[PDB]
């Protein structure tokens, strides 16, 4: 497969996030700070996009990195496992 | 602004 | 495949990371702060077996995130790659 | 101490 990288500025980045983990079945890192600090109502539907993600088609996100200009996440589908060592 | 859409922090 | 998760205090958690990459052909996550202030020749060490998997077995290696206590490495083998979008 | 070891940064 392939893993994504990623720092979401529009809607089309944020459908282009779900169509990668549901569609293409690939890991993707993504920097959600760009959102955070622009666009308040796009950090929030990013967010609900990841929990719906996990809830209804088996993903697993986790945090990798918070600081200023940075909030890396990584969205593994269901089939790439996040094994922490 | 949590990130309270994940499943745990590496 | 799976994507490994590590933060690497010996030798033996470096020799883990080689094998992942290696011989899994599983991408690794390595948190590289606590070789480079507790260890440095097992930093060293450690950016020396990159150097090598990237030069004779094709893995990329790409930093995502370096600040006080965290210095955020990707390791993805050859089959996996890491696309920039 | 450079990460003189990788092929990029996100």
């Amino acid at each position: 497969y392939e893993i994504m990288l990623i720092r979401p500025k529009t809607i089309d980045d944020i459908n282009y996030v779900v169509d990668q983990v549901l569609e293409e079945s690939n890991p993707v890192i993504l920097d959600l700070s760009f959102l955070e600090k622009e666009s308040p109502a796009n950090f929030k539907l990013a967010g609900e996009k990841i929990k719906q993600m996990r809830s209804n088609y088996g993903a697993e996100a986790l945090l990798l990195s918070r600081c200023n200009d940075k909030n890396l996440i990584i969205i593994a589908p269901k089939g790439v496992s996040l094994v922490r060592k | 602004q949590l990130d309270d859409f994940i499943d745990g922090i590496f």
